[PDB]
RNA sequence: AAAUUGAAGAGUUUGAUCAUGGCUCAGAUUGAACGCUGGCGGCAGGCCUAACACAUGCAAGUCGAACGGUAACAGGAAGAAGCUUGCUUCUUUGCUGACGAGUGGCGGACGGGUGAGUAAUGUCUGGGAAACUGCCUGAUGGAGGGGGAUAACUACUGGAAACGGUAGCUAAUACCGCAUAACGUCGCAAGACCAAAGAGGGGGACCUUCGGGCCUCUUGCCAUCGGAUGUGCCCAGAUGGGAUUAGCUAGUAGGUGGGGUAACGGCUCACCUAGGCGACGAUCCCUAGCUGGUCUGAGAGGAUGACCAGCCACACUGGAACUGAGACACGGUCCAGACUCCUACGGGAGGCAGCAGUGGGGAAUAUUGCACAAUGGGCGCAAGCCUGAUGCAGCCAUGCCGCGUGUAUGAAGAAGGCCUUCGGGUUGUAAAGUACUUUCAGCGGGGAGGAAGGGAGUAAAGUUAAUACCUUUGCUCAUUGACGUUACCCGCAGAAGAAGCACCGGCUAACUCCGUGCCAGCAGCCGCGGUAAUACGGAGGGUGCAAGCGUUAAUCGGAAUUACUGGGCGUAAAGCGCACGCAGGCGGUUUGUUAAGUCAGAUGUGAAAUCCCCGGGCUCAACCUGGGAACUGCAUCUGAUACUGGCAAG
């Protein structure tokens, strides 16, 4: 079971994620999460100082 | 890297005084030296005991200016080395040539100190030599580049050398531009408002 | 002497000749906590002639192999296990 | 995808095996002989074979098909064998 | 069987090469015998980019040891019967 | 036309569907290169100070879909 | 001459406390992966997973100074033809360079990769005797003379091929017999016994079909016997986990004699005979290449074992042997096996756990590169050829380190941003302006070291059959770069071509406004969020570190929380329910003695480098390197006899 971190919603009912150790405690079987940046579940939408957890590119200029 | 943006802001956190941007106006004054930086600067500190430390460790890397993972070696060395590792450490510091040529006089900040060393103007035993940090060693020729005894960079900085600077362990000249290294420090010949116990301290677990 | 291997040792058991079964104790320190103790170290050595009974303290002395495990051969009876 | 160039050492061997294997049971041929000479009981008789290998076995020896101290081997077990059934 | 001939030893086109009495079917820094003395093709600005022991070679070669043609040109090099 | 740095692994020429060989391609031939696994059909390969993209680019869409599962 | 001050703590249980005790945290480390970003150089490393199949090319040859020989190519060349007027072209000639294939010689058993097996029937440490060993090297001794075969070639003849086959011929330094036959070999000795080859370079005289005997040197070859180096073997001691694995073992344990290996050995065997192993953990099962060493740590300890280096096991999967000095063979054979390929449809082929690369695996890991030049391996008389070892370059911020990203000046404190008790602070000398300078990068010029060597030449130490050949000291002259237009150096523009990432409640350095109102969302822990949120989302400000930064994974520590160094047991976890007693642990007190532990000493050993230390060099450093010292151990001898153990008497 993996907890996915930031907002954005999750995405990927019947597709691929790399997913990596780490538990948030307050929930039941959480051992997870996904890297959102990485393969798909796209990197989390918006967002300007917490980028490099859950991928945010250098936003643009 | 090579640590810029703000300068004598840097050295305002540090709260003290520090010997940086020396040319001219800037002691106490168009500068606010005291207080302490940004919006909440006009208030007193926090600290914290770790802080006092670290910001000393900090301190000290910033009036050489190097980086940690240079500065971890210096202590390595200090310790690696048979002397006392504080003020080992000082001195293992110290005989940087860039401070050397800086401690010559022939910059009067350490930046362009380093400029001219990193930009090849500097020879050391009459051999090109632009390894900044470079080990000086103990009874060593300083000598500057020919077509440098001449920049804005290098008049300006003699003359502020002019009955400023010739301590205990360099003696000087110049309008020979060189220098006789003469050693390395002991304790007695480098200091300022520095903590060297308090770091040792530190990196020691 | 100068450098062969001869040796003395305890005699536990005779049942088959030409076999002799001879026992060594040593002492080692344990090598991490100290306290020097035992392990029996348990050798074949060449009988010729049931010379060697149960109890014995015996000499062996190297030989090279005559049989499996069997390289040893004795040398001398110290004591008989005085039977 | 072939052999590199084992193929002149690989029909060789197999003319030097054919070669080795008729010497090696002109003197097997002989041994046997030896050895049933020893049964025949006989000194004289089986003396002679011993007589008749002492030729055999050595060129064996010297052209590197038994070699070593293998020839020697032998040689001196059965020589000896001889005169215990005298 | 073994020979007297160069081990190579250090960095990218700075070598260092260290001398050896070795065995004749391994690696030219594989396994050794004795070593037995130090060679730099880099002398430059230096001296003690040769150093090495005759004592050794002629025990080496009265035994049975077949000297490289490397080696041999050290022996060129170290001028010393000349 | 994505602006990156190639290698031209080796390149091959296509007799069949079976590989000729020759060890370099000039001007007016037509040939395959081996591996070089990112490009996609309509990406111009140019000399190093390139011409950028050529104009080629335009094909048809696609008419009717259906929808697919493994099974 | 180097040991030498690496032996931190914090938050969490309660109303609050001291304790007890588990969890989490700040450190260092990586063959790492990922997100966000990203300038240069150096150095170092790069499939840990499927030892999973492999397309394509390449990773092992070489001697014509062995031999029969003469397709090839090439040159010289006899004669012709065309005639050019003596040149182009043909035929034929091994004449000569030269050599495809073959016979035959030596190297494919070395180099390289891999860690599946295997708990050492190989390993690590020392100690062993029963042993073998091509070159190489030391010494002696010999090499006399002859026979036949057979490749090729050449004819024939099969096969769409791979690969043949039927027939005849020819050599050797291939084979074979013969001579002779030890300091050898077997053995009481008597006695028996086996060996080899020339070939080449040259010739200063002779013989002579100057074919060639021969003369002269080089060199090759054979017997013995040591050397050296390697390899076979052995004994003891150390080595992962389980007893919710306790009885295993008869070729097993031992002997006797025959057999056999290069050698002792149930190694094998037939007779025998009755053992051997085991709680000091056999056996069984699980897991596992080892070791130097790496990491971590004060140390002790713990972890760990392609990064390099010794060792060892493996070779499509499984068996067996050949050949040889060497193996049971990494690019051999044979068979079986699973899988794949040609097709001819009859029958045959093949092994990327070599190098590069494919697909498959997976979070994840490279170039179908340059070159024999240097180094070193191979063959060679040597020139020479051969080298996916080996040097480099290629490709990845994967690590480690160096170095850059202008520097100084510069407000009376500028827009913009932010808060604002609206006073004003801050962002900030930051910015603008100013003066100076240009590493690297970019761009033009010059350019170390790696180059040592070999060839061919006169002479000459010198065999000296004179001044040949050979041979070598030097001397002689031309002459060796894969990288590569490399470092390095000089010059030319310009403030320019170039900085990120994370963090700011406490732990933990650093802080506020505003966006949401149990949500949206953060969490390594403690927890926060339910209307003013120092956590959440962004803005300002701030801190840390930087070509990186953070994060999750992994080892040790912190942890004295498995404690030998260094814990505990009334109640916190913790003494057997009680006792007897076997094995084992332990031993009052004395004399003597012995000399196992014990300790001192001496001598051999602990590979290299690594670690550590003192030097040195690449503009330093990373790195690379000389010697020191460690190399915490074993070995045997001598010694010290208090202590303990042995042993005899109290």
């Amino acid at each position: 079971t993996s907890y996915i971190g930031g907002e954005g919603h999750n995405l990927q009912e019947h597709s691929v994620i790399l997913i990596r150790g780490g538990r948030v405690k307050d929930l039941p079987g959480v051992r997870y999460h996904t890297v959102r940046g990485a393969l798909d579940c796209s990197g989390v939408k918006d967002r300007k100082q917490a980028r490099s957890k859950y991928g945010v590119k250098r936003p643009k200029a | 890297a090579r640590y810029l943006g703000p300068k004598l802001k840097l050295s305002r956190r540090e709260g003290t005084d520090l010997f940086l941007k020396s040319g001219v106006r800037a002691i106490d004054t168009k500068c606010k030296i005291e207080q302490a930086p940004g919006q909440h600067g006009a208030r007193k500190p926090r600290l914290s005991d770790y802080g006092v430390q670290l910001r000393e460790k900090q301190k000290v890397r910033r009036i050489y200016g190097v980086l940690e993972r240079q500065f971890r070696n210096y202590y390595k060395e200090a310790a690696r080395l048979k002397g006392n590792t504080g003020e080992n450490l000082l001195a293992l510091l110290e005989g940087r040539l860039d401070n050397v040529v800086y401690r010559m006089g022939f910059g009067a900040t350490r930046a362009e100190a380093r400029q001219l060393v990193s930009h090849k103007a500097i020879m050391v035993n009459g051999r090109v030599v632009n390894i900044a940090s470079y080990q000086v060693s103990p009874n060593d020729v300083v000598s500057i580049r020919e077509k440098a005894k001449k920049q804005s960079r290098v008049k300006a900085a003699l003359e502020l050398a002019e009955q400023r600077e010739k301590p205990t362990w360099l003696e000087v000249d110049a309008g020979k531009m060189e220098g006789t290294f003469k050693r390395k420090p002991e304790r007695s010949d480098l200091s300022a408002d520095i903590n060297e116990h308090l770091i040792v301290e530190l990196y020691s677990k | 002497t100068d450098k062969i291997r001869t040796l003395q040792g305890r005699v536990v058991s005779d049942k088959m000749e030409k076999s002799i079964v001879v026992a060594i104790e040593r002492f080692v320190k344990h090598p991490i906590y100290g306290k020097f103790i035992k392990r029996t170290t348990k050798l074949h050595v060449h009988d010729e002639n049931n010379e060697c009974g149960i109890g014995d303290v015996v000499e062996i002395r190297e030989c090279r192999p005559l049989s499996k495990t069997k390289s040893w051969t004795l040398v001398r009876v110290v004591e008989k296990a005085v039977l | 995808a072939n052999i590199k160039s084992a193929k002149k050492r690989a029909i060789q061997s197999e003319k030097a095996r054919k070669h080795n294997a008729s010497r090696r049971s002109m003197m097997r041929t002989f041994i046997k002989k030896v050895y049933a000479a020893i049964e025949a009981g006989d000194k004289a008789a089986a003396q002679k074979a011993f007589n008749e290998m002492q030729p055999i076995v050595d060129r064996q020896a010297a052209k590197g098909l038994i070699h070593k101290n293998k020839a020697a081997r032998h040689k001196a077990n059965l020589t000896a064998q001889i005169n215990k059934l005298a | 069987m073994v020979t007297i001939r160069l081990a190579r030893h250090g960095a990218k086109k700075r070598p260092f090469y260290q001398v050896v009495v070795a065995d004749s079917r391994n690696a030219r820094n594989g396994r050794f015998i004795e070593r037995v003395g130090f060679f730099n093709p880099i002398a430059s600005e230096k001296e003690e980019g040769t150093r090495l022991d005759l004592d050794r070679i002629a025990h080496w070669v009265g035994q049975g040891a077949t000297i490289s043609d490397r080696v041999a040109a050290l022996i060129k090099e170290v001028n010393k019967a000349a | 036309v994505k602006a990156a740095r190639e290698r031209f692994g080796r390149i091959v020429q296509m007799h069949a569907n079976k590989r000729e060989e020759i060890k370099e391609v000039r001007a007016g031939d037509i040939a395959a290169a081996i591996g070089l696994k990112d490009v996609t059909t309509g990406d111009t390969l140019c000399d190093p100070d390139a011409p950028i993209i050529l104009e080629r680019m335009e094909f048809p869409e696609p008419v009717i879909s259906i929808a697919v599962e493994p099974k």
